């Protein structure tokens, strides 16, 4: 679904996290890469999904 | 064909090997008119010129006499538009073609996309930001005490706040930095709960540290709470570091995909922003970000080939639109003048010129006739301005004699065996500025005569002990950039050149470790922009050449903090004041559309 990039500011353990998550649709996070399934790609989506669920963002994340 | 004819231009040094090979590959076997037209286009693009209008290429009055070999080829068809567009090497912009011919100006697709991106961003995509006029007026009233007369600084703050993209134009010492502090203070005070992210940027790290200290002194003159002082920007970085320019490659970490994360951005000394960097900065900006540019219209970097700000402020002389003059009257609480006629609405409303500042009276008389110029340098002497008539060589030696007087304090500190840090600050007390690069008057001319005057007089014997040196090209490894100065002396560990880091720490560099260095006793007026000099001297040739221009002499006078001296002919200097730098860029032609 069409979506816009959002900016993230969070407080975790008194540490501020700043960054951008591109192409955030109202359903959730959607990423696609042309490679083999690996745990490095799952860990990459994991950190991106946790920072997505910490600020609003009700929904799933798929890769 | 014309190929072998173009091979002579390399020996004649009228064309670089890049221009000739680009002309053989792209134009190919087509008419020799198309081959040399891409040759002079690649040459002017190499020197920094944006485009190549067809009228300049046709007239025999143009340079590169290899052009006279065109009459034997083009056969005087008198149509450059019909010949060039017919070939596949030139198109109207529809096809993916290297060269583009549109408004009679021929130039590369690179310059075409950069001209289109810049001229559109100022004409389009910008939105008028509507805020409460009563509250915005109450804020500006508390910043500026005097409401009795029209304040140019009050209009500059109102225009920048009401418009997303804006430019504040003004000369050195006119209070530009103070107006920015009033703009940033009124910006943070406007939105209490909304996020305010401010960034300071400069093309050079030199003027960047000049921006941080000057903005710091001006901001502490105004009261703010702890939340406002928390949103105060920290420091400024180089525009290349802001965009994340890699030293090895040309790629940028931001570009179109990753926008800069910001609210407002202030770019100081926008005169050194060439068209490539302005076009690369526009695509990096998000849609919610307001950008403010700082600089002057008459600075030589604005009128130089490839510059943007020069043609932007050229329309500022017309004035504000009739409607904005009524809107700014309700904001500033004064009567704002309205410009006559309607040329470009979005561009004229986004510009502001600060006319309030011997240096100021002379520079203001430069734009006027020579009658006010000769009268200002003459009577009352202003104590900041002196004039020496230079014709015969006997006055040329006395020029070098007073040149030693300006370096008199500097030359002694070299021979007094001081520390490098104080001497770095000492070399900023005097500098020499010359129009031409070569000849009896010029960079190549003075450096030989000046160092010869250092042999005749025993002040310093000749890397020689106590020599000042400037860096010719940027270096990412050593942390030193073009336009920076250094002092070479023996601390007892060895002969090493020392530099002053923005953090205040001294950094020793071996003489063989510098990427590029040259004798800095005389500087090119373009290379000294952004630097400050307590005393300055201008060297102009007795010859009449178009190289000497108005914006060159302007940047020479504005390059001096307080003291200034001049050696020039009243006939040569005043006539050069009338002559102004000609810009070929098609930006001002698109604003008229």
């Amino acid at each position: 679904q069409p979506g816009q990039s959002m900016e993230i500011d969070l407080a975790c353990n008194g540490v501020q996290i700043t960054g951008w998550l591109p192409q955030v649709q109202p359903d959730g996070l959607l990423r696609w890469r042309p490679s083999l399934l690996s745990v490095a790609q799952g860990m990459q989506l994991w950190l991106e999904h946790l920072v997505y669920c910490a600020s609003g963002g009700n929904g799933e994340s798929r890769l | 064909k014309l190929q072998k004819q173009l091979l002579e231009a390399v020996e004649h040094k009228q064309l670089r090997p890049l221009d000739v090979q680009f002309a053989l590959t792209v134009a190919g076997d087509e008419h020799p008119a198309v081959t040399l037209a891409a040759a002079l286009l690649s040459h002017d693009a190499g020197e920094g010129h944006v485009c190549l209008p067809l009228s300049r290429l046709e007239n025999n009055e143009a340079s590169h006499p290899l052009l006279a070999t065109c009459v034997s080829e083009i056969g005087e068809l008198q149509n450059w538009e019909e010949c060039l567009l017919a070939s596949q090497a030139v198109s109207r912009g529809d096809e993916p073609t290297p060269m583009i011919l549109c408004g009679d100006r021929l130039y590369l697709n690179r310059m075409w996309c950069n001209e289109r991106t810049v001229a559109r961003f100022f004409n389009e995509v910008n939105h008028a930001i509507e805020v409460d006029e009563a509250l915005l007026a109450q804020t500006l009233d508390k910043l500026f005490p005097v409401s009795d007369e029209i304040n140019w600084q009050k209009v500059a703050a109102a225009v920048a706040l009401t418009r997303r993209i804006s430019v504040i134009s003004g000369g050195p010492g006119t209070g530009k930095t103070t107006t920015v502090a009033k703009l940033l203070a009124a910006l943070i005070q406007m939105a209490d709960g909304e996020r305010c992210r401010i960034r300071l940027a400069a093309p050079t790290g030199k003027a960047a540290a000049r921006l941080t200290e000057s903005l710091g002194k001006a901001l502490r003159q105004l009261p703010l709470t702890d939340e406002q002082k928390k949103r105060i920007p920290e420091d400024a970085s180089t525009l290349h570091r802001l965009l994340g320019a890699q030293p090895g490659s040309q790629r940028l970490r931001h570009h179109a995909g990753n926008p800069l994360h910001l609210d407002v951005l202030v770019v100081d000394e926008a005169s050194m922003i060439d068209l490539p960097m302005m076009s690369r900065l526009i695509d990096a900006l998000p849609d919610h970000a307001r950008v403010i540019f700082l600089g002057d219209r008459d600075q030589l970097a604005s009128v130089e080939a490839g510059a943007v700000l020069g043609d932007i402020c050229a329309y500022a002389n017309a004035g504000f639109t009739a409607e904005r003059a009524r809107q700014l009257s309700r904001l500033t609480g004064t009567h704002v003048p309205a410009g006559t006629g309607t040329e470009a609405a979005s561009l004229r409303d986004s510009l502001c010129l600060l006319q309030k500042s011997g240096i100021g009276q002379l520079a203001a008389a430069i734009n006027r006739g020579d009658k006010t110029a000769v009268k200002t340098v003459f009577q009352q002497d202003f104590t900041d301005i002196e004039k020496r008539l230079l014709q015969s060589g006997e006055d040329y030696i006395a020029m070098l004699e007073e040149a030693l007087a300006g370096y008199g304090r500097y030359l002694d500190l070299l021979q007094a065996r001081a520390e490098p840090d104080l001497i770095i600050q000492a070399f900023n007390e005097y500098q020499l500025l010359c129009a031409l690069r070569e000849g009896p008057f010029g960079v190549a001319g003075l450096n030989e005569r000046i160092e010869q005057f250092m042999q005749q007089k025993r002040k310093i014997h000749r890397w020689y002990e106590g020599r000042p040196v400037m860096i010719a090209r940027n270096d990412s490894a050593l942390g030193l950039f073009n336009g920076d100065i250094g002092i070479a002396l023996d601390r007892g560990q060895g002969t090493r050149v020392w530099f002053a880091m923005p953090d205040g720490n001294i950094k020793s560099v071996q003489p063989s470790r510098l990427p590029e260095h040259e004798t800095t006793w005389a500087m090119t007026v373009h290379k000294s922009q952004g630097s400050e000099f307590d005393h300055a001297a201008l060297i102009l040739p007795s010859q009449r050449t178009p190289v000497v221009t108005r914006e060159l002499v302007y940047t020479a006078v504005t390059r001096a903090r307080r003291r200034l001296s001049l050696y020039a002919d009243e006939r040569i200097l005043s006539a050069a004041i009338a002559t102004r730098t000609e810009r070929r860029s098609g930006l001002a032609a698109l604003f008229s559309s």
